[PDB]
RNA sequence: UACGGUGCUGAAGCAACAAAUGCCCUGCUUCCAGGAAAAGCCUCUAAGCAUCAGGUAACAUCAAAUCGUACCCCAAACCG
RNA sequence: UGAAGGUGUACUGUGAGGUAUGCUGGAGGUAUCAGAAGUGCGAAUGCUGACAUAAGUAACGAUAAAGCGGGUGAAAAGCCCGCUCGCCGGAAGACCAAGGGUUCCUGUCCAACGUUAAUCGGGGCAGGGUGAGUCGACCCCUAAGGCGAGGCCGAAAGGCGUAGUCGAUGGGAAACAGGUUAAUAUUCCUGUACUUGGUGUUACUGCGAAGGGGGGACGGAGAAGGCUAUGUUGGCCGGGCG
RNA sequence: AGGACCGAACCGACUAAUGUCGAAAAAUUAGCGGAUGACUUGUGGCUGGGGGUGAAAGGCCAAUCAAACCGGGAGAUAGCU
RNA sequence: UAAGGUGAUAUGAACCGUUAUAACCGGCGAUUUCCGAAUGGGGAAACCCAGUGUGUUUCGACACACUAUCAUUAACUGAAUCCAUAGGUUAAUGAGGCGAACCGGGGGAACUGAAACAUCUAAGUACCCCGAGGAAAAGAAAUCAACCGAGAUUCCCCCAGUAGCGGCGAGCGAACGGGGAGGAGCCCAGAGCCUGAAUCAGUGUGUGUGUUAGUGGAAGCGUCUGGAAAGGCGCGCGAUACAGGGUGACAGCCCCGUACACAAAAAUGCACAUGCUGUGAGCUCGAUGAGUAGGGCGGGACACGUGGUAUCCUGUCUGAAUAUGGGGGGACCAUCCUCCAAGGCUAAAUACUCCUGACUGACCGAUAGUGAACCAGUACCGUGAGGGAAAGGCGAAAAGAAC
């Protein structure tokens, strides 16, 4: 009966991707977190 | 016209029974080129390399198959492929 | 500077064939050399269908621990320890106890 | 932002003390005006973000005196 | 053969490259795909006396 | 006839009537709540330029790259 | 010539314990007197793993429905072929977008996965399969809105915003019929077309934007008229005489 | 003409029974309300935590809301078990 | 360096070598796709899309370079407007982003304690931001002291839980003085006779002696159990080497090391000569930091909560004397004493360890030790930030079980 996740790529990457992260002073902080602690998946992309 | 290059596109020849089928009925060759390598370059390549007169390049790139073995996935490299369509002038 | 090498007739120190002598026929990366008529184990080759497929056991020669086994010296009659000089100007090989070069 | 030009005041912080001495913080802004200045030496007016103090040093050295040190910080006007 | 390659002329050393490039590399990569080659050896070897040319002609 | 078919042939291939929520219709009447933008496109000339450069037709010849194209898609392949 | 550990047995101290030893085990152990503690577990709806119980119990996911004959096979209610029966049919059909991401197709295998079996499968394992000037994206323009040189503003971070530049869900050139693959087809083939560019010849001639104008270019409802998709019935054609 | 009428799609959720270790962390079945409008829906945007948004129920803000979620202060503190 | 090499799971195939042109390990290079500050414009990172010139080309078009922004600098130039300025062009140089802690600044909580709570505490703590450097800050007295004296700064030990502060509660808590580590000083607000002298400054430059490859490197034997000897027993031998690890059980002498003796074509880190684009001592003479010190007002910092409250900082409004001058000595005053503010610079002792090398543990031994001994920040979970596992061991040798 209609969950949350109503997937869309282009959402998903305007929203969460590499560009967006990017863009922002918090957005790139994240990016320096995920690779800090060495993550495969530095973003969703 | 792009000399030196055009002997890095053509990969190998394709063994298949649409490949082979395309040989006699249709009087073209398939074959793997290039990642990059456009109509353009297969073409000139096919022209100069095998020597023959070309018709026309269709092309399309293959998407590698995720090959699940033992405990860990792995997928195989996108490869691109190339019907080269020949004039009468043909042989292989 | 490996003491034992390819062509070099060696006495075995230690093992289930202690005392006998033989050729070596390649040492490995590992450490450990193939004498041969040593290590002789009783491998059951399994008949692999592409290729030759014989179908029996076969006494392979397995390898031995390099430390395990001395070069023979042929004046003494025994095992020896090797040693390095430098004799014109190439680098060789030695025994301890009657100096003499290989 | 609120910095004089002149002097470099700019906004400090403290508290707001009440009788009962509840500490709330809060800022003292300094008292800045965009002035213009007759710089005689070129003959024009030169606009400057100055606190009230600014102006005061102004008078007792030479705007050109000061404009001097202006430029020698990197500054624009 | 890289010493005899060094002494070469710049104009004369692009036909070993472009010789290289036009049969061996591409002849022998047809040929293995297609089944025909035995001796796969050949692939790596050429492949490293294109790279010793490659290198051998960036003299400015 | 591998029982799959496959190359060969291959007749008629019209008229009436009914008929859309499609199309004409970005129409028409009509109403008040008064109904995107910008290029492509046609047109006009300044700054310019005058046997120039451009346009215009008719023609010939090239050129049209690259990525997607399987499959499911009111579902066992999506979200649960 | 058998350590620690495991497992029994027999002695032994008031107790926590200790000693000896059979079997297993296959390389460690440690007297003594001292020294130091991650020093002792039955509970904390403690924590992690294992394993019970209920129990061979409930359940096996729409009450659309099966039946039989043959085939393959170690085995067939379920797979294949056939013939009946049934159910959907503004869908439970057929194409798409989004979203998945090889599930497609072929051969092969039945451990696990499938709420049963499985020779079957969207399962395992190999190998194939996605062909475009015209379909879509790209590109061209823009909406809401985002970013935003200078800028204005803000302790710093940054905020807003001009020129711009992005941003479709909207506007903007052109391809159709039939044939074909185990799997793609407006893409391959055949038959007919069409569009926008670049570039040479001829005969003419007043051309050129960051500018002007036109156009693009737009609402709801309603009503009618003509059409077509399509359907029906004759006609013609090929079989049919039960 | 109409926040007109009846009625499918579509949007809803008044009654009942079922279900409650479900088919389903809100559904099914049979009825039920709106159905040219203050309608409905696709695609993309904007508003952010004492903040948003709210034809107002303390409703909604990713199955979480009288103050979201994640990390941190942090082993907060617990005269209690 | 070298007789075995072509990394691993992980074999095969095809090869490559043996006294040196295989591999292997270092120094210096060469290449160095795309994304990413990302920088030609854009963008849903790993894609889309160009401009300009150059140089070839068979109509088709190839190849390589450039082209971000900003801040200084310079030349072209240049609107309202005469002069110029604003602006616009290209070039020179630099900046941009990332990273563990430590460091200095700009902001800056609350839970908590006070047995409630609001001053106070937690605490200038967590966190956010900015800017550095191998350290950073401080720093050569307008400092203390007590009529005695010291002599920049930082860090350690006391002084001392002292004097004080404090809803005089909870709590906070110095300084003087003493002992140590470490030591060092200078430059501008400029004239003199005379001047390259001290000094730190290019860089070469021989040097030293480290770093990045390495080379040599002693001496064991027989029997007894046993699958296997390094173990038992007997006889030896080395030891500037008995650290350690491997080898079929526990090896000084089997192997690899070890002590020790050595070793560089090339690149570099230091420590002395040192030619020097390029840099001034000593003198005399002076000068000696103004919207400043101080004050009023409001805040903050000082152990010190406005209190009798010195001292420091400054948002605000004011405002001296400037060396017969002024600051300080904890309200304030007068004598005595001591210093010279309103401009700068400066090594060492000190803090820290992403990372590199060796070594060491009354540290752990797979529910421990890292979350991670295993291909783990993985699978997996979440839209996302983010969370986040389980999983070690055949044997001495695959001899991994032909039939
Ligand atoms: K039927
Ligand atoms: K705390
Ligand atoms: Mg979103
Ligand atoms: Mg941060
Ligand atoms: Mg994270
Ligand atoms: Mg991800
Ligand atoms: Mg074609
Ligand atoms: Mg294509
Ligand atoms: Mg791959
Ligand atoms: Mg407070
Ligand atoms: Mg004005
Ligand atoms: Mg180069
Ligand atoms: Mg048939
Ligand atoms: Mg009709
Ligand atoms: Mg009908
Ligand atoms: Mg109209
Ligand atoms: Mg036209
Ligand atoms: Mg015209
Ligand atoms: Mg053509
Ligand atoms: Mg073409
Ligand atoms: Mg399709
Ligand atoms: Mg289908
Ligand atoms: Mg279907
Ligand atoms: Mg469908
Ligand atoms: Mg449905
Ligand atoms: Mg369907
Ligand atoms: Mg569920
Ligand atoms: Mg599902
Ligand atoms: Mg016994
Ligand atoms: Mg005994
Ligand atoms: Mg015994
Ligand atoms: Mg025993
Ligand atoms: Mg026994
Ligand atoms: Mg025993
Ligand atoms: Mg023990
Ligand atoms: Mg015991
Ligand atoms: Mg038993
Ligand atoms: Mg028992
Ligand atoms: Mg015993
Ligand atoms: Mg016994
Ligand atoms: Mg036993
Ligand atoms: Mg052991
Ligand atoms: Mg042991
Ligand atoms: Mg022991
Ligand atoms: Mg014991
Ligand atoms: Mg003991
Ligand atoms: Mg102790
Ligand atoms: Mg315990
Ligand atoms: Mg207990
Ligand atoms: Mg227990
Ligand atoms: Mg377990
Ligand atoms: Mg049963
Ligand atoms: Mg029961
Ligand atoms: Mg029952
Ligand atoms: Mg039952
Ligand atoms: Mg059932
Ligand atoms: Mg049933
Ligand atoms: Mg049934
Ligand atoms: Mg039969
Ligand atoms: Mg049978
Ligand atoms: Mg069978
Ligand atoms: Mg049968
Ligand atoms: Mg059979
Ligand atoms: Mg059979
Ligand atoms: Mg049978
Ligand atoms: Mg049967
Ligand atoms: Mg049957
Ligand atoms: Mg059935
Ligand atoms: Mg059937
Ligand atoms: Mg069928
Ligand atoms: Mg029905
Ligand atoms: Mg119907
Ligand atoms: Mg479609
Ligand atoms: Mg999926
Ligand atoms: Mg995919
Ligand atoms: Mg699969
Ligand atoms: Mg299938
Ligand atoms: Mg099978
Ligand atoms: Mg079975
Ligand atoms: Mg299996
Ligand atoms: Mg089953
Ligand atoms: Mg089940
Ligand atoms: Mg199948
Ligand atoms: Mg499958
Ligand atoms: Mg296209
Ligand atoms: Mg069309
Ligand atoms: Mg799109
Ligand atoms: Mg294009
Ligand atoms: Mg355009
Ligand atoms: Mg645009
Ligand atoms: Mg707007
Ligand atoms: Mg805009
Ligand atoms: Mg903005
Ligand atoms: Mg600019
Ligand atoms: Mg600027
Ligand atoms: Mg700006
Ligand atoms: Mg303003
Ligand atoms: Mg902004
Ligand atoms: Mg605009
Ligand atoms: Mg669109
Ligand atoms: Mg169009
Ligand atoms: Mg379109
Ligand atoms: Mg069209
Ligand atoms: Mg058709
Ligand atoms: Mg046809
Ligand atoms: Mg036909
Ligand atoms: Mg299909
Ligand atoms: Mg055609
Ligand atoms: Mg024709
Ligand atoms: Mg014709
Ligand atoms: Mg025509
Ligand atoms: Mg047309
Ligand atoms: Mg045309
Ligand atoms: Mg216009
Ligand atoms: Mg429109
Ligand atoms: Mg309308
Ligand atoms: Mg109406
Ligand atoms: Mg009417
Ligand atoms: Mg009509
Ligand atoms: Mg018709
Ligand atoms: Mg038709
Ligand atoms: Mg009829
Ligand atoms: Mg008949
Ligand atoms: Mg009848
Ligand atoms: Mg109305
Ligand atoms: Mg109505
Ligand atoms: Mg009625
Ligand atoms: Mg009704
Ligand atoms: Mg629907
Ligand atoms: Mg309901
Ligand atoms: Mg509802
Ligand atoms: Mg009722
Ligand atoms: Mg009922
Ligand atoms: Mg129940
Ligand atoms: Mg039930
Ligand atoms: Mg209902
Ligand atoms: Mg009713
Ligand atoms: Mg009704
Ligand atoms: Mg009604
Ligand atoms: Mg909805
Ligand atoms: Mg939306
Ligand atoms: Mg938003
Ligand atoms: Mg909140
Ligand atoms: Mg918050
Ligand atoms: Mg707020
Ligand atoms: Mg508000
Ligand atoms: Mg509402
Ligand atoms: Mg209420
Ligand atoms: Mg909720
Ligand atoms: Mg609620
Ligand atoms: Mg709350
Ligand atoms: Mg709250
Ligand atoms: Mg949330
Ligand atoms: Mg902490
Ligand atoms: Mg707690
Ligand atoms: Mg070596
Ligand atoms: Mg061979
Ligand atoms: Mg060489
Ligand atoms: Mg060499
Ligand atoms: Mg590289
Ligand atoms: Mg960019
Ligand atoms: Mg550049
Ligand atoms: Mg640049
Ligand atoms: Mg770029
Ligand atoms: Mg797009
Ligand atoms: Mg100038
Ligand atoms: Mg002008
Ligand atoms: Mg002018
Ligand atoms: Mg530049
Ligand atoms: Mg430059
Ligand atoms: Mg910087
Ligand atoms: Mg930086
Ligand atoms: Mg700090
Ligand atoms: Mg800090
Ligand atoms: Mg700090
Ligand atoms: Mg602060
Ligand atoms: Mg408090
Ligand atoms: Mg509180
Ligand atoms: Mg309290
Ligand atoms: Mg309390
Ligand atoms: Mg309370
Ligand atoms: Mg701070
Ligand atoms: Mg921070
Ligand atoms: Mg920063
Ligand atoms: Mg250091
Ligand atoms: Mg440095
Ligand atoms: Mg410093
Ligand atoms: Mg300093
Ligand atoms: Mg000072
Ligand atoms: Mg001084
Ligand atoms: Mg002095
Ligand atoms: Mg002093
Ligand atoms: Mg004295
Ligand atoms: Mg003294
Ligand atoms: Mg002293
Ligand atoms: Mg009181
Ligand atoms: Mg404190
Ligand atoms: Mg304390
Ligand atoms: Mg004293
Ligand atoms: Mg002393
Ligand atoms: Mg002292
Ligand atoms: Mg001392
Ligand atoms: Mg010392
Ligand atoms: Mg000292
Ligand atoms: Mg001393
Ligand atoms: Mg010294
Ligand atoms: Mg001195
Ligand atoms: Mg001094
Ligand atoms: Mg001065
Ligand atoms: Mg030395
Ligand atoms: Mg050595
Ligand atoms: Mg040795
Ligand atoms: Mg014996
Ligand atoms: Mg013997
Ligand atoms: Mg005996
Ligand atoms: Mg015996
Ligand atoms: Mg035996
Ligand atoms: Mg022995
Ligand atoms: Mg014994
Ligand atoms: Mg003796
Ligand atoms: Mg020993
Ligand atoms: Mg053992
Ligand atoms: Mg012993
Ligand atoms: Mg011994
Ligand atoms: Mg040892
Ligand atoms: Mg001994
Ligand atoms: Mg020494
Ligand atoms: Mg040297
Ligand atoms: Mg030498
Ligand atoms: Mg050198
Ligand atoms: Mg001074
Ligand atoms: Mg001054
Ligand atoms: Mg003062
Ligand atoms: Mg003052
Ligand atoms: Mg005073
Ligand atoms: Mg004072
Ligand atoms: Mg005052
Ligand atoms: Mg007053
Ligand atoms: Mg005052
Ligand atoms: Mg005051
Ligand atoms: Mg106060
Ligand atoms: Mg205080
Ligand atoms: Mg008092
Ligand atoms: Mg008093
Ligand atoms: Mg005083
Ligand atoms: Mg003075
Ligand atoms: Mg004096
Ligand atoms: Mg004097
Ligand atoms: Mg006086
Ligand atoms: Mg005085
Ligand atoms: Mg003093
Ligand atoms: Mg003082
Ligand atoms: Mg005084
Ligand atoms: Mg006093
Ligand atoms: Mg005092
Ligand atoms: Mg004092
Ligand atoms: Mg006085
Ligand atoms: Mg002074
Ligand atoms: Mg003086
Ligand atoms: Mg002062
Ligand atoms: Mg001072
Ligand atoms: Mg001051
Ligand atoms: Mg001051
Ligand atoms: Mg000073
Ligand atoms: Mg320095
Ligand atoms: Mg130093
Ligand atoms: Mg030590
Ligand atoms: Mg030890
Ligand atoms: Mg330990
Ligand atoms: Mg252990
Ligand atoms: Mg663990
Ligand atoms: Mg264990
Ligand atoms: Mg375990
Ligand atoms: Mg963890
Ligand atoms: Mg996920
Ligand atoms: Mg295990
Ligand atoms: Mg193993
Ligand atoms: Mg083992
Ligand atoms: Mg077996």
């Amino acid at each position: 009966m209609k969950r949350t996740f109503q997937p869309s790529v282009l959402k998903r990457n305007r929203s969460h991707g590499f560009r967006a992260r990017m863009a922002t002073k918090n957005g790139r902080q994240v990016l320096a977190r995920r690779r800090a602690k060495g993550r495969a998946r530095l973003t969703v992309s | 016209i792009r000399e030196e290059r055009l002997l890095k596109v053509l990969r190998a020849p394709h063994v298949s029974e649409k490949a082979s089928t395309a040989m006699e009925k249709s009087n073209t060759i398939v074959l793997k080129v290039a990642k990059d390598a456009t109509k353009a370059e297969i073409k000139a390549a096919v022209q100069k390399l095998f020597e023959v007169e070309v018709e026309v390049v269709n092309t399309l790139v293959v998407k590698g198959k995720v090959k699940r073995h033992g405990q860990r996935i792995g997928r195989r490299s996108d490869w691109k492929k190339a019907y080269v369509t020949l004039k009468e002038g043909q042989n292989l | 500077a490996a003491k034992i090498r390819r062509d070099d007739e060696v006495i075995v120190l230690t093992g289930k064939d202690k005392g006998k002598r033989g050729k070596v026929k390649n040492v490995l990366s590992s450490g450990k050399v193939i004498v041969e008529g040593i290590n002789l184990v009783k491998k059951h080759q399994k008949p692999v269908p592409a290729l030759n497929q014989p179908g029996g056991i076969v006494e392979k020669e397995a390898a031995i621990q390099v430390s395990n086994v001395a070069i023979f010296n042929a004046a003494t009659g025994k095992a020896d320890r090797v040693g390095f000089r430098f004799e014109d100007g190439k680098k060789v090989r030695f025994f301890k106890s009657n100096s003499e070069t290989i | 932002s609120r910095v004089c030009q002149v002097t470099g005041k700019r906004p400090v912080t403290g508290n707001n003390r009440s009788h009962a001495l509840n500490a709330t913080k809060r800022r003292f802004l300094p008292n800045l005006h965009s002035h213009r200045f007759w710089v005689e030496s070129e003959k024009r007016f030169v606009t400057l973000r100055v606190s009230a103090k600014g102006m005061r040093v102004i008078d007792k050295k030479g705007i050109d005196t000061v404009l001097a040190e202006l430029r020698a910080r990197g500054e624009k006007y | 053969m890289k010493a005899k390659e060094l002494r070469e002329k710049s104009v004369e050393e692009l036909n070993t490259e472009l010789l290289n490039l036009l049969r061996e590399q591409f002849n022998l990569r047809m040929q293995a795909a297609s089944g025909q080659l035995q001796q796969s050896h050949l692939l790596k070897q050429v492949r490293r006396d294109v790279a010793r040319v490659k290198t051998l002609l960036n003299e400015k």
